Parts: C-alpha cells; sequence; structure tokens
C-alpha cells in the first residue's frame, strides 16, 4: 500500500468527471460524482525537495496533525453529549506517487481560461514524487460568490446563529480555535429541513433553518485540545500574516496576536468572537440584498442585528454569547 | 486568504 498511483484511488470514470473548483498554496481542489454523491477531491504535493507557488514542499509530520484534527472534527457530529451538523465529513485519505495527468491539466485550463488562477502550471513534476488526497463531501457555494443572492436581513440572522451555535458547541466539547474565518471560507447548501438540532451538555434547541444550511472548511491553522494533550501549529516566526493592510481582515491577525501576546500555545476563546465581529461587519456592509426594508417587523431585526454588532465585544465566549447576548432569545 |  502507501504510495499507489492515482488510477486506484481515481478511476477512469472519476477522472472524466473532475471539475476544478478552487486552488491555495497547498494545492488544488475538484469535485466529481463518486458512490452516487458529488464529493469534493483537494490533492496536495508532500515530501518535495522542489519550490512551487513562493513556498517549498510540506512535510509529511507537518500535515498529520490537519487530518487528525480533520478526522475529530468530523466525528463529533454523532456524539450524544455534544452534537451538529455544521463540519465536513471525512471520507478517505491516502497517498499518490505520480505525476499530473493530462484531463485535469485541461480541467485547470479552462478554468484559468474562465476565471484564472494565482499559481505555476503542475506540469514539470516527475512520477517518483509523492501526493496526498483528500476525500471531503460537498457543501456548495462559498459566500463570496453568494453576496447578491441572499434572501433578507432574516437569512442573515439565522447564519449568524447557526455560526454561533456550531462554535459554541466545538467550544464546549473539543476546545476548539480555528482562527481562519474569512468570508471566503463559509458553505452554504440548500435543504428542506425547517429546523435543526443542536444539543450542548445534554440539553436541546432549535434553530430555524430558512432553507439554508452552514458549514465550515480550511482548518490548516487551527489549535485543538484532546485528553491533556494540544495539537496547533506554531507560527510566531513568520510574520508576513501581520503585515496586511486595506482589510480589517488584515487588522484582525494583529488584534489577536496583541490579544495574546504572541502565545499561539494557549487558548483564547474570545479569538473566535473577533472573527464573529468581522463576519458581521461583512454582513452590514458588503452585502446586497434582493428585498427592501419597507416592513416594520423586519426594521425590528435590523435594529436588533444593529445592537448585536456594536454590543459584542464586551462579551466572553462564544457559549456564554450563545446564552447570554439578546438576540438569540 | 490567510496571507493577502
Amino acid at each position: 500500500k502507501g504510495p499507489v498511483p492515482f488510477s486506484h484511488c481515481l478511476p477512469t470514470e472519476k477522472l472524466q468527471r473532475c471539475e476544478k473548483i478552487g486552488e491555495g498554496v497547498f494545492g488544488e481542489v475538484f469535485q466529481t460524482i463518486a458512490d452516487h454523491t458529488p464529493v469534493a477531491i483537494k490533492i496536495i504535493a508532500i515530501e518535495g525537495p522542489d519550490l512551487v507557488n513562493g513556498s517549498h514542499q510540506k512535510t509529511f509530520e507537518e500535515i498529520l496533525p490537519e487530518i487528525i484534527i480533520s478526522k475529530e472534527l468530523s466525528l463529533l457530529s454523532g456524539e450524544v453529549c455534544n452534537r451538529t451538523e455544521g463540519f465536513i465529513g471525512l471520507n478517505s485519505v491516502h497517498c499518490v506517487q505520480g505525476s499530473y495527468p493530462p484531463l485535469l491539466l485541461k480541467a485547470w485550463d479552462h478554468y484559468n481560461s474562465t476565471k484564472g488562477s494565482a499559481n505555476d502550471r503542475p506540469d514539470f513534476f516527475k512520477d517518483d514524487q509523492l501526493f496526498i488526497v483528500l476525500e471531503f463531501e460537498f457543501g456548495g457555494i462559498d459566500l463570496e460568490q453568494m453576496r447578491t443572492k441572499l434572501s433578507s436581513l432574516a437569512t442573515a440572522k439565522s447564519i449568524l446563529h447557526q455560526l454561533t451555535a456550531s462554535l459554541a458547541v466545538a467550544e464546549a466539547s473539543l476546545r476548539f480555535e480555528h482562527r481562519d474565518l474569512h468570508w471566503g471560507n463559509v458553505l452554504l447548501k440548500k435543504t428542506s429541513l425547517k429546523k435543526l438540532h443542536y444539543t450542548l451538555n445534554g440539553k436541546s434547541s432549535t434553530i430555524p433553518s430558512c432553507g439554508l444550511q452552514v458549514s465550515i472548511i480550511d482548518y490548516t491553522l487551527s489549535r485543538l485540545e484532546r485528553d491533556g494533550i494540544v495539537v496547533f501549529c506554531d507560527v510566531s516566526m513568520d510574520e508576513d500574516l501581520f503585515t496586511g493592510d486595506g482589510d480589517y481582515q488584515f487588522d484582525i491577525y494583529r488584534l489577536m496576536k496583541k490579544e495574546n501576546n504572541n502565545r499561539w500555545g494557549e487558548y483564547h476563546p474570545y479569538s473566535n468572537v473577533l472573527w464573529l465581529h468581522y463576519l458581521t461587519d461583512k454582513m452590514l456592509k458588503q452585502m446586497t440584498f434582493k428585498t427592501k426594508c419597507n416592513t416594520p417587523a423586519m426594521k425590528q431585526i435590523k435594529r436588533k442585528i444593529q445592537e448585536f454588532h456594536r454590543t459584542m465585544l464586551n462579551f466572553s465566549s462564544a457559549t456564554d454569547l450563545l446564552c447570554q447576548h439578546s438576540l438569540f432569545k | 486568504r490567510t496571507k493577502q
């Protein structure tokens, strides 16, 4: 086993049906239908001496925490004490030895001709390499291309409620800090269920859905604790993240750095609250809604959201924010 | 993204 060629992991039927959706420093994102269900494929370069896309290759023991936290966050959606379906499930992980097949290369070329990419052409890579394959379940369209597609303010309220509830269960269960909620990292999926079930510490509750479901992805820079041991990544020696400008998302990194005195190994749940603040900032300024604001009740909820935005920062944690702020009662 |  181990480094098998991509033929076994990806048979011809799935290769011809791959559409390429996203990109990043990590690697590639592909979409295909397998077992009569659309599944997401993420493939990354591993254990190479070469330099690609402005960074050298990553090494295996540094990518192990990624899969550990992914499989741990996947499993909690079945636990009886604390449960929610706000995460993406793990299907399979393997290792691939070889080069890049031409079909998905032409698919990337199609994407580049349509919208474009900021990375290099992955055609120089030889047979002797290794690769990593990630199978995730389809989430939908992220918030970044859905700016002109939301229904009204009630949908926004439900979105914030679902995000806050999911993070609350995450913290109450596994003491989680994910730290990278930029608005291109939340997934929306159409649904028919009218209400959602979430239980924290053995007490159940229900949330209106308005026909949408929310999930979180891209946990490459998260922290977790389990059975006295702590899993995370130390980023205290690379400062290009804290030199950003032009957006509040660039500022929040330096803000949490100020908060945690440059100690990434501590549990500071307040860090998530600033991310919720940032998300609320986008929902009030960088959004356009189909429906106007004429109905008095929707004016009321608009005032509620404004007060929530301006008075969240006095609050301690996500769970306390869930059980204390006036929005959710 | 994470890095500008």
